[PDB]
């Protein structure tokens, strides 16, 4: 019974176009798009979560609260999977998805809940390791590349 | 009954022999698999020299299977080495040296047979009867 | 098979003394028995006590003229046990002996060995045993370690 | 019921039609429930414990084997004694005895610093002698007849093989708490826990 | 050992205290001396009975063979005029029910006296007899000795530094 | 062109990919990377090595041999769907129908003595799965069979199984005929595919620019003949790892004997041109009569038979480019010692023929008694195997100051 909302509700997703300028999702063609793009991210030194949630907090808004998380150091390989990467005018961008959402069912998801749910789920650190992954692989497929 | 030579047993038809207790009776086991191996005996010798995978040995406990390949491995190891170096300091070794006039040739049979070793059909009853029983499932009728 | 590698000369023709008393010992037509031959280079092993050269065979004959079941399996595990412990008080000491041309072995307790049939002699053999200090271990125990 | 929906699907695309008892189904259930294998920690940085797995060759500093006696190692698998081309053996085709054979190769290539390599050799049921692999075999054979010990310089050939197949092979003790293994050599035991009881200085 | 798990083996010592100890099948399952198939008669009848008798007697004496050609350089036997019947004093004893007495009487019932005679005949330079005497003096000496001095290895350092590779969700 | 490297190590072979990929850089950035792998750890392990060479590892498809060769039967040849009509539960579950069916014939009489006796759909199944599988080793290793059974020829020299063998498998060839499911399969297909690519003008659109094989020792004649074809449009790099640096494959006849000679590798590095066999005037006595080569090395030639084979196939491409970059190793330890004895392909074993050679036994390698790189160890049970394995790797890592347990 769920699917004729279901189909519905996803061409109006797919409809609502996410971009500044007003770009939607139909207007990418096979070659553009990449799902699921997965990465290894090498480090070297130990990862203190102190020399690394400062840098972040210099240059993030949204680390105005969010007290940091404590894990060890790791050096080594990190692997990360991007939902989608797509390319559109001459300009790359990055996409994921969040589905959860148990506590809202009114109309109340505006920019300030969600950016509450970023700062709560912690998803700043997963977007910054997605920035850093794209400018590095950018870097080493298109030569002379800036950011 | 009539006295056994592991050289001079006709590999021909049905023999029965009668090993007593405390003979070497895995010593003549794998005196006569080096007779397969290499054809040896003459007028009472097989037709042809036959493989590791055609010589089919039967032994109940496994434990004894186990031992009584390792001990043919060991003696296919020195009758090979004593075939390279043409010398032995064993007097069986030494007329099975002087049964053959070849030495280049099995030398390489004894080398195939050192490679071939793991597939060695050197099994129990039951094995064999289980080996059978899933290779020729057809006549049989098995799963 | 007409060579024996494993035994000493004297217990190949105990053996074949024994065993060729009669004609058919085994009892059946088609199962005969022949002499058999001792080795060439095991013709020299003599198990020897600290008194003179000990036979191949001792056929201990228990005194009496009719005895149970129960009491003669005591009394013989009793003689046993004492020719264990004399074998084992004598062999530290180098006066038995198990002599192959020149060479020369002292007898441990990993050399005599008793063969019973059944599970209860072995309990009895074991008991009286180690009621003399000697312990033994039984190769033949097929016991569940979860029923200790 | 993403299993049962694939048999079912994987059933339906021959488009069966006769009726199917509930045990065949049961059976390939379990067959396809216990298919899967999980290899998504095989490097993450603790040291990799796995099987053998075919053409799959890494180079590591210490490579270890276990379980290299004789028919354990290598894995053998029988024909199905109908199939034409173990009859007609032809350049292309692929067995298990000869990938495991090229895999033992690809694991003493493989190896960069140090090769260990151990094997089940005496029975902990009935203290049999329990041979190892015909690869070890040929490995140590050949070990034997290329090497030799600076001690015994000119003795003889198979005497020096031998003795150097004897320094080789280190014949551990039969029970942890031994007090062999803790005497001071080349080999000493790291178990601190079982130095005491080793030691036999305990009260009664 | 027991016998069945002593075929194959070697020691040089072997004692046999319990091989005059025999025991009679009662069950009627015995095979035909022609036809050599197996034969189960589950009436009461005395042929089945003494023809399972006889094959219990040979399974005796190759039990007997198996346990004599096992010893190397002695073997001791047990020999007892054994009664497995319940009379005390009947003038026969059963050694000839058993498997070695079939071979020292000769197949023939005889008594302790004749079964000492039978004994004392065949006495050869490797076949010898003694009584047996009921007697201990002392258990056994220990003669322990001293153990050498050892230690135990310390790992001077960690085995390795912490080496992981993770995702988003394990540093989380 | 088709590019094959052969090394020693696997490092040499992922630098060399990595000087590859910083050399030509892709023109499209999102078309993935194809690199042929076997299993997920063969891939992991690119993708970590990968990682640490260039900083990131990114957009890297690592598919089967299987599906990698379908994908590229669907790109280049239409009317094609993306997952194959003939695999293995598919064409079980159409036998269990086609079998019953088949039972009237005279040639199915040992099936019918089989399955007729008792059968609670049990051994029916059992029967369809085991020639389903060797249908499916027919579809990938032998063609030729399958081709002469979808005719209804028999082929000489074969056993007594092709007699039920050849209508089981034609009749299976009518059945998807009969059903809405596609013809096309991996036996007829791949000779079109090889046709098709040697008889174009132009290259076929969707092909990616370069695909790397790496860590692959094992692939069928029928997969090499087809990635020939496709190496002859788009420049494929094989990598190869292969024990001895000289060849130590067979021969098939004297005419291609001198064809194998003509053929040197050349230096990726060096640029200079290296023959395959140490002795050129002598490389006639090495080989039988029947085409095997007398290796000297024992262990090599009883122990990587599947690497004789697969460079024996790999010497037999035309087009085929082969590079050679081989670190030579210093012969110190024992470990060594057997590499180097491997890959300079040489005979230490002493056999000692003659009373001179038996009686002297400085003839051979010295060996120092504190060499531990190859030790065998004796245990009785796997408890205590590997609680010696423990303490031993303990006693490595405290040996080596720089060890880690990666690379254990």
């Amino acid at each position: 019974q769920w699917e004729p909302v279901l189909t519905e509700w996803i061409t109006a997703v797919l409809q609502a176009p996410l971009n500044e300028t007003g770009v939607s999702l139909s207007q990418l063609s096979a070659r553009n798009k990449q799902v699921e793009m997965e990465f290894y991210l090498p480090i070297s030194e130990p990862l203190i979560a102190s020399q690394l949630d400062t840098l972040i907090r210099q240059f993030d808004p949204l680390s105005a609260g969010c007290p940091p998380l404590e894990f060890m150091q790791v050096r080594g390989m990190l692997k990360g999977f991007i939902d989608l990467v797509f390319r559109h005018e001459g300009r790359y961008y990055l996409l994921a998805y969040k589905s959860n959402w148990l506590g809202e069912d009114s109309s109340a998801y505006t920019q300030q809940a969600m950016a509450a749910a970023m700062q709560a789920h912690r998803y700043d650190l997963q977007y910054q390791l997605y920035t850093l992954a794209l400018h590095r692989y950018l870097r080493h497929r298109i030569a002379d590349y800036d950011y | 009954a009539e006295t056994l030579d592991p050289l001079r047993l006709p590999l021909q038809g049905e023999r029965l022999i009668e090993a007593s207790a405390g003979t070497g009776k895995t010593f003549t086991i794998a005196a006569l698999y080096l007779r397969l191996l290499l054809g040896l005996g003459g007028s009472a010798a097989f037709p042809r020299p036959l493989t590791v995978e055609e010589l089919l040995v039967v032994t109940f406990t496994e434990a004894a299977t186990a031992e009584l390949r390792g001990r043919i491995r060991s003696n296919i190891h020195e009758l090979r080495i004593a075939c390279l170096r043409e010398t032995t300091d064993n007097p069986l070794y030494e007329r099975l040296l002087e049964e053959i006039d070849d030495k280049a040739q099995a030398a390489q049979w004894l080398l195939l047979a050192e490679r071939q070793m793991d597939e060695a059909a050197v099994f129990t009853i039951h094995g064999f009867c289980q080996r059978m029983l899933n290779l020729n499932a057809f006549e049989s009728g098995m799963l | 098979l007409d060579t024996n590698w494993r035994s000493a000369p004297g217990m190949v023709n105990s053996v074949n003394k024994l065993f060729s008393q009669t004609d058919d010992a085994f009892m059946f037509r088609e199962i005969p028995f022949i002499p058999v031959k001792s080795a060439g280079k095991n013709q020299a092993l003599r198990f020897v006590f600290k008194g003179e050269t000990q036979p191949a065979m001792k056929m201990w004959l228990m005194e009496g003229e009719s005895c149970g079941v129960g009491d003669y399996q005591s009394t013989m595990a009793q003689v046993c046990a004492a020719q264990i412990r004399d074998w084992l008080q004598a062999g530290q000491r180098g006066e038995a002996l198990l002599m192959n041309g020149d060479d020369a072995r002292p007898v441990r307790a990993s050399d005599i060995s008793v063969l019973v049939r059944s599970r209860q002699e072995a309990a009895q053999v074991r008991d009286a045993l180690t009621l003399l200090e000697i312990p033994s271990v039984y190769l033949s125990n097929r016991d569940s370690v979860f029923e200790t | 019921e993403q299993q049962w929906q694939a048999i079912i699907a994987e059933g339906l695309g021959a488009q069966y039609g006769d009726a199917v008892p509930l045990s065949l189904l049961r059976d390939e259930l379990a067959q396809r429930l216990d298919q899967e294998r999980i290899s998504q920690r095989f490097l993450a940085g603790p040291v990799n414990i796995c099987t053998l797995m075919p053409m799959r060759s890494i180079p590591f500093k210490v490579v270890c084997l276990l379980g290299m006696n004789d028919g354990v190692y290598p894995r053998q698998l029988a024909p199905l004694g109908f199939d034409l081309m173990s009859q007609k053996p032809k350049r292309g085709d692929r067995s298990r005895r000869d990938d495991d054979r090229y895999l033992f190769l690809e694991a003493l290539i493989s190896a960069q610093q140090k090769l260990y390599i151990s094997y089940i050799g005496r029975s902990i049921q009935d203290n049999s002698e329990r041979f190892p692999s015909v690869l070890v075999q040929e490995l140590i054979d050949y070990i034997g007849q290329s090497h030799y010990l600076p001690g015994d310089e000119a003795l003889n050939c198979d005497e020096s093989e031998a003795r150097v197949k004897a320094h080789l092979t280190c014949l551990h003790t039969r029970m942890p708490f031994d007090p062999q293994n803790y005497q001071p050599g080349e080999r000493q035991s790291y178990a601190r826990e079982w130095l005491p009881a080793a030691s036999q200085a305990g009260k009664a | 050992v027991t016998i069945h798990k002593s075929k194959g083996l070697e020691y040089p010592l072997v004692w046999l205290p319990f091989i005059t100890n025999f025991r009679v099948q009662e069950q009627a399952f015995y095979h035909d001396r022609h036809s050599f198939e197996a034969v189960l008669d589950l009436n009461a009848a005395p042929e089945s009975v003494d023809l399972a008798e006889a094959e219990r007697l040979a399974e005796d004496l190759r039990l007997l063979y198996v346990a004599l050609t096992r010893s190397v350089w002695h073997c001791s036997l047990g020999v007892a005029p054994l009664v497995r019947r319940r009379g005390d004093k009947k003038g026969d004893t059963d050694v000839h029910q058993s498997a070695l007495g079939r071979l020292l009487q000769k197949g023939e019932p005889q008594d302790a006296a004749g079964l000492r005679t039978c004994i004392e005949a065949l006495c050869d330079d490797d076949i010898a007899w003694q009584t047996a005497q009921t007697g201990d003096n002392q258990p056994w000496q220990v003669n322990d000795v001293s153990t050498a001095e050892l230690n135990a290895k310390t790992l001077q350092r960690l085995p390795g530094d912490n080496w992981r590779v993770t995702s988003y969700s394990g540093l989380q | 062109m088709l590019r094959v490297y052969h090394s020693n190590r696997l490092d040499v072979l992922e630098a060399l990919m990595e000087f590859i990929v910083e050399r030509e850089r892709l023109d499209d950035p999102f078309e993935p990377e194809m690199i042929l792998v076997q299993s997920t750890g063969m891939a992991q392990w690119l993708q970590m090595t990968l990682s640490q060479k260039f900083g990131i590892a990114a957009n890297i498809d690592f598919p089967l041999p299987a599906s990698f060769i379908w994908d590229m039967f669907v790109r280049v040849l239409p009317e094609i769907p993306k997952e194959s009509a003939f695999n293995k539960q598919s064409m079980s579950w159409k036998l269990m129908t086609l079998l019953p069916q088949l039972l009237e014939r005279e040639d199915f009489t040992l099936l019918r003595h089989y399955l007729t006796d008792d059968s609670d759909k049990r051994k029916l199944f059992q029967l369809s799965s085991k020639a389903a599988d060797l249908f499916d080793q027919y579809l990938v290793y032998r063609p030729d069979w399958l081709a002469q059974w979808e005719t209804g020829h028999l082929v000489e020299g074969l056993g007594e199984a092709q007699a039920w063998q050849a209508p089981l498998w034609k009749a299976l060839v009518e059945y998807t005929h009969q059903l809405g499911q596609p013809r096309w399969h991996r036996a007829n297909l791949y000779q079109r595919f090889i046709e098709t690519l040697e008889s174009a003008t132009t290259c076929p659109p969707g092909l990616p620019s370069r695909v790397f094989i790496c860590g692959i020792s094992a692939l069928p004649p029928v997969y090499l003949q087809a990635l020939q074809a496709l190496g002859k449009h788009i420049e494929i790099h094989l990598l190869f790892t292969n024990p001895c640096r000289y060849y130590w494959g067979d021969i098939k006849d004297p005419a291609y004997l001198a064809k194998l000679l003509t053929r040197q590798r050349r230096h990726s590095f060096e640029d200079r041109e290296l023959p395959l066999f140490r002795d050129s005037e002598n490389a006639g006595q090495l080989f039988n009569s029947d085409g095997e080569q007398d290796v000297g090395n024992p262990l090599l030639a009883s122990w990587g038979k599947l690497g004789r084979d697969y460079i024996y196939l790999l010497s037999d491409l035309e087009s085929s480019q082969e590079l050679d970059a081989f670190v030579d190793v210093t012969p110190d330890n024992l470990l060594h010692n057997i590499q180097s004895d491997i890959l300079e392909l040489e005979n230490r074993a002493v056999a000692g023929v003659n009373i001179e050679e038996f009686s002297r036994s400085d003839n051979k390698r010295p060996l120092d008694p504190l060499d531990s790189s190859i030790t065998f160890h004796v245990c009785h049970s796997p408890q205590r195997e590997v609680e010696v394995l423990h303490d031993r790797l303990l006693a490595m890592l405290e040996e080596d100051p720089t060890l880690t347990p990666r690379d254990i």
